[PDB]
């Protein structure tokens, strides 16, 4: 057993001889170059990954195995067309290049109406009806899946997206892109039984409108035939125009076909040498529609360099983690996590009694400026300890340089494959990268290059390096500690939080005929049983890993007793109270709360009444769950 | 072989036949081409990058110039690169509107001369354009099949 | 440590010197002889259980005090009246000594037709459309609440019970008797939220109906006006009658009301020498309506004489248990476990992590003729080694007499407070007796007394040593092995059957265009993992607590893992897909499949598309969280 | 104090008074009491435990005499155990039928003699009882409260 100290020291001077931009290069060689999910070179490249694991000597590597339909474009050309409603003849616009899977193979005609980033605000805010009309938005602020569900949710009949040179200063206005409009993770098309026989999807997150992706130059021209300046506040080109002209209305076409394919999720393991039935899981996404450096060679060369560092650390310096280290690449990230959630479909309730971290290395170097996490607040201290002593890769500086970084922490996103780990199986994960204010460009395009990586970010090396020191030092701090540096204690805050923001509201309950008592009880026992744990571990042996054992497995339970026991997984994947999505949530409560200023029908006082309730429960039991002995209360 | 031979078939399609290559001309509100993205044509030589077989760049040559185009003074005219999928699209902006009003109304007596009764659309103060599209490129769509192209009686 | 051998023997010499009648007349005095739920007798007994703990010097005693809303009847009589449709004018028939808790309060004049035991054959054998009629049905059979619910879902509009001479040879024809029709147990009325406001209840399980426990005599009366003899099939009396008469038709009026009461669950505990936090729980329940020797004092009795014992192995004779023993004497136990099921509530889905087995301790002691058993199947064996060395405390042969006695064993049903336990909790459970082919007459009447019971039963003081040494057996040997008493293989057998069941419509499930295929590869794999598990058992050093520990744990959780994870507990607490109720249960998918030989509507193909898928879901899930580490597959 | 006074409020209702007590009388084909469960009356003193004062059995024993009743010689009437909580019904049995044809003969003739104008409700192979409740008995319901027993002109 070794100390912190020289854990630390030699994870430094391994990663400092290490050699990020090769890996990134080789990945972006022809042998991988266009790696779609399922084709070939997706495969080339996880048979690559699975042989350098191999050599790295890993534990064990292995094969997981899926099936799952995704969508791809058809031989038929996806076109978007301007007709003339005098006399119904077309023009030709585009034919994509890029296409948004999951969208409804149709044919729409109507009216074309610009809903900025079609985020929720941005319909109400429309001076013009999206109903029955087509939409065009442009990319950013939200996934495409919200977007659709947004305008679906208005009745829009289609819905186009473009990139805007203000959020998208890129020179060539022919490039298309790619992305996915599903509402949630993992394959849509998950029949409970095999089949020739169609089953219809029901709860499914699927689109039931075409929806495509469009160059700015098919938008620019598609403006050409609209009227209407567009709000100043949007700040976006003065290309852009707001409806159709009278005379005038769009066609699109989306043809786009179901294929099965083959998924490989490569895993690699350094087992522990005390509780190796519990790991720490590194992950990243190794398909994409293009190249796709920055979206997926990045990560995938982290996750390379991380496994074999590791690797070198166990068997030559001595490394001996007390938990295991799971390596995953997975595939058909491009999709939404779909390699991901397959796998963790398999542990749908198991699996959050053996994997206690979930650490995403995607996309975790986009820019220079700034360095961003979202995770679980289990891991806000970890991360802030990682912060202290982890230097900017230009800087100089730690990255740690604001007190006050966790109040202003942004939730893991539908996009990030970090969020089924959270959300779902009730693993607390992170998700981190250096970037800017501004999104990468390039991402799900064929401009994702090496080159243009390279270019945009001299310092490559250097800032992978960074990241790959935080991504170790959190894997060392988790399997070397005899506690879990999971705090536990972070979720006051969060329920504090979140019972002072209802608490704006003590009146609106009087009028209800409810009190808040028994939400202000499992508030105080969930308080009381983290200070009773606490002082559990202050009082235990750390020598004696029978007491630990036991303690570290209350630590590993809060999570998972977060997620809603009152909603089925098939209906509601993301069964967070806090994290996740649905009426189950207590952001959910509280935006239907919100809708009792307005006199308007939109506020349902019987669904808050089973909201309160069933928050209080959920509350209750984890603060039940947590409290240890049944005769200690 | 004679020059290209011409057709109209109504006020919303007419065609013109240059060798073995046919041609669906339209006039309308609807523009598909910018000059920030498309090609600018400035001399006759240029249409070879505008169809698929640069040599039949010559029916439509002789068509700019049967319409009353002058290469040296008029605004070029726009067309789709022949590497794009659409493809084929070649297009005169005849606006009834104040920097192409002038070329509009010759353009427009060109076609007047070329189709007896042709029908002018465009309307002052609006966008109007004369658009060209191979037969047989998806741009044409199905407006060259038997329905339409078989109707037409040609003549010229 | 000792040696089982000596155990066995402590225990049985134990046994031999202690005096059980005693203690069961000694509840029977007046400071506890009436004492319903909440009652000041009832707390009295409370106090004295509590107490005895104490004497007993159990590691600690504590308090679980709840406060509930249950039935009583009000200072306004119930009535069973006959009116004559001719000029409305009544007869006052009864007013009964008893009432059935959670009846609707209410009023409702019709028709009598006689529905025998109201089972659901009975219904449709009825010759007689029971639609907008009071029904008069034989106690017996089936709980007081699925008649109830049987009655109220072919639209009667009351029921009425009584306890005919063939079922309840019982002298006295004007004994009334008590009873609840809650189709489940706790609280009905759990508001998730504290209110004087008044929300309603939702799916709760009460009736809509009012329901009346009559004497025979009342009965008897009744038949007076009523015409048509009863089917020889029901071998019931000659008395009965099916109809009430052309001119003549019944009313009945309930008029009882909630009162909210508090009731105190008394637990002791005996801490475990090497996993305290996991533990053996045994319980019994302490109220009663009556006198309620049999329904309640025998299980106080032995839980009272068992918590004497174990304390006295512990400390005099070196027992050292591994893991923990918890007593539990309940309260509001006649309502439907009420008490249990309140406290079990508390730690929805952490109980199974602590508690690994429940024994009911409840009408242990009816008869003599038989020892009958419920159990979760992972107990079949250690009540099967049990049975071979405890005797008969009349026949002297060892209980275990038939090889085949497991495919014979009845499941548990609603009544049983073991049913919480296993079907809602996740908590294997058994609960057991000495008995006849006949039900104990006097349950939920005052004549429950120890005088009837020690006239019935003159041996009670053997029987009761006999049911002690079984309880007792299961307790020393769940925690004196190092490895659980759960046999895990036994679930193959039950999904084997339930797959053979099922293959009995392998036709059926073509005509949907459906494979059973992954159904198939769930059973399979459940077996594989059963096997892994058995091998990995065998290869483990029994000694070292680590892996043991690891080991137990996954055993710990395989009654859990059964309790469907797609179904939210409160709309339908009992999620075991085994045991539970609802059409998430296996049963559940076979009965709705029965339903396709009729060409009747009743079948519901799409329901068993989702039934299929679920339980395939939920059968996976569970073979996957046994086979331990996700790189072995 | 005289002897009981009788008074008939319609065909469903009769009713007779016994110095401070009102006894309701009716006649129906429902019955409430049976042999086997409630009190045989085979001499009068057994009326004393069928009425919550043993001493206002009197009336009773006045009436079933004034009906015809032979203690000696006739079916014993039925009565409800003065203890429980239903509680005073006097139950006589007059059915047109074989067993208590002759019986039921009796009685209605006395009815008839009692009450001037008594309906004969009792129909042919069907079952028929006459009952009386004391006033203020659960049994009497409402039947003896301001809009009937008030309502009720005694005589005799
Ligand atoms: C094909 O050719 C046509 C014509 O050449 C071309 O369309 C023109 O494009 C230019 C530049 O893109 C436009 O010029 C802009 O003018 C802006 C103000 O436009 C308004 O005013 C116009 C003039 O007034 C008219 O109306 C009155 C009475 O109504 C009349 O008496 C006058 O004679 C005169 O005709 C007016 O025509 C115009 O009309 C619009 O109305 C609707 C749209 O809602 C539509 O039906 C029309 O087609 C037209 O769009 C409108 O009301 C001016 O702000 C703008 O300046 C910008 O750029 C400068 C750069 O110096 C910036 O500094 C400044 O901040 C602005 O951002 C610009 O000059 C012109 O309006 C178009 N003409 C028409 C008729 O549309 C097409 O683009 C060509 N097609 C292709 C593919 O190339
Ligand atoms: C108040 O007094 C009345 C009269 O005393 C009493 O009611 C009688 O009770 C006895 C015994 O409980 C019943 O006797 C039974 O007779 C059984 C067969 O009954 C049938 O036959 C009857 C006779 O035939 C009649 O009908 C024909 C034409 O229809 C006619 O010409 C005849 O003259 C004759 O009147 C018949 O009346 C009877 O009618 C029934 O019909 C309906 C019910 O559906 C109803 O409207 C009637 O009221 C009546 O119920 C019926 O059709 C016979 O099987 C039975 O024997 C049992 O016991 C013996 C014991 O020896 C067993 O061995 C055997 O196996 C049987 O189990 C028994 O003898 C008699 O039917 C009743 N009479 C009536 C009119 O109901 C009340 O109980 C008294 N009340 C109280 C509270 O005490
Ligand atoms: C017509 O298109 C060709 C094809 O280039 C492709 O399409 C262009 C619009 C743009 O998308 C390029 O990125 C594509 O490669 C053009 O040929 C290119 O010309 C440029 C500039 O001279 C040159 O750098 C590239 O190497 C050429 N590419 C190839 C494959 O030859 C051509 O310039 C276009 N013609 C006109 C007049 O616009
Ligand atoms: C009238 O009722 C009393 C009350 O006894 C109660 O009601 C009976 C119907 C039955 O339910 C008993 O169990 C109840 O105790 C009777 O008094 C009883 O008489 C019996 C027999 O003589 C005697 O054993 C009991 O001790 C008595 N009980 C009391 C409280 O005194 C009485 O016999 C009934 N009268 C008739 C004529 O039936
Ligand atoms: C032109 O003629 C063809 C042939 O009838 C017809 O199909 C088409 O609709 C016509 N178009 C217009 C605009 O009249
Ligand atoms: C949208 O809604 C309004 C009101 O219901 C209706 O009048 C209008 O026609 C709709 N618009 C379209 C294009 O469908
Ligand atoms: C509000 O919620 C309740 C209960 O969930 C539901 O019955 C009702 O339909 C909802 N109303 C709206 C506007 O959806
Ligand atoms: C132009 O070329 C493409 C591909 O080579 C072909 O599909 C199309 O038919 C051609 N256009 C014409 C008008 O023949
Ligand atoms: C008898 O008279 C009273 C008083 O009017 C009345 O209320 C009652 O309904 C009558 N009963 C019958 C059966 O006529
Ligand atoms: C029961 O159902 C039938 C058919 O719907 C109806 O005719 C009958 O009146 C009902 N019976 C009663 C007593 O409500
Ligand atoms: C059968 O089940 C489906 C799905 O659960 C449901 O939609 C339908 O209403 C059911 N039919 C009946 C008869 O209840
Ligand atoms: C008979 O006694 C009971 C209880 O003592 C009483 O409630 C009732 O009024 C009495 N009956 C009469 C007719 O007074
Ligand atoms: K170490
Ligand atoms: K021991």
């Amino acid at each position: 057993r070794l100390y912190w100290d020289d854990l630390k020291r030699k994870l430094s001077e391994k990663l400092d001889s290490t050699d990020f931009t090769s890996t990134i290069k080789l990945l972006n060689e022809n042998s991988y170059v266009p790696r779609e999910a399922g084709s070939q070179k997706d495969e080339n490249l996880a048979l690559y990954v699975e042989n350098q694991f191999r050599e790295f000597k890993l534990s064990k590597v292995w094969r997981d195995q899926h099936f799952v339909k995704i969508q791809v474009k058809d031989s038929a050309q996806n076109s978007v067309i301007i007709v003339d409603k005098n006399g119904r003849l077309v023009y030709l616009v585009e034919n994509p290049g890029g296409y948004v899977a999951y969208s409804k193979a149709a044919t729409v005609t109507g009216k074309l109406v610009h809903a900025n980033f079609g985020t929720k605000k941005d319909f109400e805010d429309l001076y013009t009806p999206v109903n029955g009309s087509i939409v065009i938005v442009r990319a950013g602020k939200i996934t495409f899946a919200e977007k659709v569900a947004n305008a679906e949710s208005l009745n829009a009949i289609g819905v186009l997206i473009y990139m805007d040179q203000t959020k998208f200063p890129i020179v060539n206005a022919e490039l298309s892109f790619f992305g996915h409009a599903h509402l949630g993770t993992g394959d849509p098309y998950t029949p409970g039984f095999p089949s020739t026989q169609f089953p219809p999807s029901r709860s499914s997150g699927l689109p039931n409108i075409p929806v495509q992706t469009i160059s700015r130059a098919a938008a620019e021209k598609l403006f050409g035939n609209m009227e209407g300046d567009c709000p100043s506040d949007w700040k976006t080109d003065s290309t852009c125009r707001m409806v159709t002209s009278e005379s005038k209305n769009v066609k699109l076409t989306v043809s786009n076909v179901l294929k099965e394919i083959k998924i490989l999720n490569i895993f690699g393991v350094i087992k522990g040498f005390v509780e190796p039935d519990h790991y720490v899981v590194v992950g990243a996404q190794r398909d994409a529609w293009g190249p796709g450096a920055a979206k997926s060679g990045v990560g995938t060369a982290l996750l390379l360099k991380l496994a074999q560092m590791f690797s070198d650390m166990v068997l030559k310096d001595g490394f001996q983690p007390s938990r295991s280290i799971i390596f995953a690449s997975w595939s058909a990230g491009d999709f939404g996590s779909v390699g991901a959630t397959e796998w963790l479909e398999g542990y749908l309730s198991s699996l959050h009694l053996k994997a206690f971290t979930y650490i995403n290395l995607d996309k975790a170097v986009l820019g220079t400026s700034n360095f961003k996490v979202s995770a679980s607040p289990l891991l806000y201290t970890l991360i802030e300890k990682t912060m202290q002593n982890v230097k900017h890769p230009v800087t100089g500086q730690f990255l740690y340089q604001d007190s006050n970084w966790a109040s202003k922490v942004e939730k893991l996103t539908l996009d990030n494959a970090a969020f089924p780990f959270l959300a779902y199986s009730g693993i607390p994960a992170v998700s981190f990268c250096f970037c800017e204010d501004t999104d990468y460009p390039y991402l799900g395009t064929t401009m994702d290059t090496y080159k243009e990586l390279i270019e945009r970010i001299p310092e490559l090396n250097k800032v992978a390096r960074a990241a790959a020191e935080v991504a170790g030092q959190f894997v060392i701090k988790l399997t070397h500690d005899v506690e879990l540096n999971l705090d536990y204690e972070r979720y006051n805050s969060q329920l504090l939080s979140f019972v002072r923001d209802l608490n704006q509201y003590r009146a609106d309950i009087k009028e209800m005929g409810l009190s808040l008592q028994w939400l202000y009880s499992a508030r105080g026992d969930f308080f009381r049983a983290t200070s009773r744990l606490t002082t559990d571990f202050g009082n235990a042996e750390k020598t004696d890993r029978f007491v630990m054992k036991k303690l570290n497995d209350r630590v590993m339970r809060v999570e998972y007793h977060f997620l809603s026991p009152y909603v089925s997984p098939k209906e509601s994947p993301f069964r967070h109270v806090f994290w996740g999505s649905g009426s189950h949530t207590l952001p959910a409560l509280l935006e239907n709360l919100k809708l009792r200023k307005q006199n308007n029908g939109a506020f349902n006082e019987t669904l808050f009444r089973n909201q309160l309730a069933l928050a209080t429960w959920t509350i209750q039991g984890a603060a039940n769950a947590l409290s240890g002995d049944v005769w200690d209360i | 072989n004679e020059l290209p031979s011409l057709c109209m078939l109504n006020n919303s399609f007419y065609y013109m036949r240059g060798g073995v290559n046919t041609f669906l001309i339209r006039v309308s509100d609807i523009s598909v081409l910018m000059k920030e993205y498309d090609v600018s044509i400035y001399e006759p030589e240029d249409l070879g990058n505008c169809l698929n077989k640069s040599d039949s760049s010559w029916a439509i040559h002789w068509f700019s110039n049967a319409l009353g185009h002058d290469w040296l003074m008029d605004p070029p005219m726009l067309c789709r690169n022949k590497t794009k999928k659409e493809g084929s699209n070649i297009q005169f902006n005849i606006s009834k509107a104040d920097d192409a009003r002038v070329y509009g109304k010759k353009i427009r007596n060109g076609m007047r001369h070329l189709f007896r009764g042709f029908h002018d659309p465009c309307e002052e103060g609006k966008v109007c354009y004369l658009t060209i599209n191979q037969c047989g490129d998806p741009s044409s769509f199905d407006y060259c099949g038997v329905n339409h192209l078989s109707k037409c009686q040609f003549d010229h």
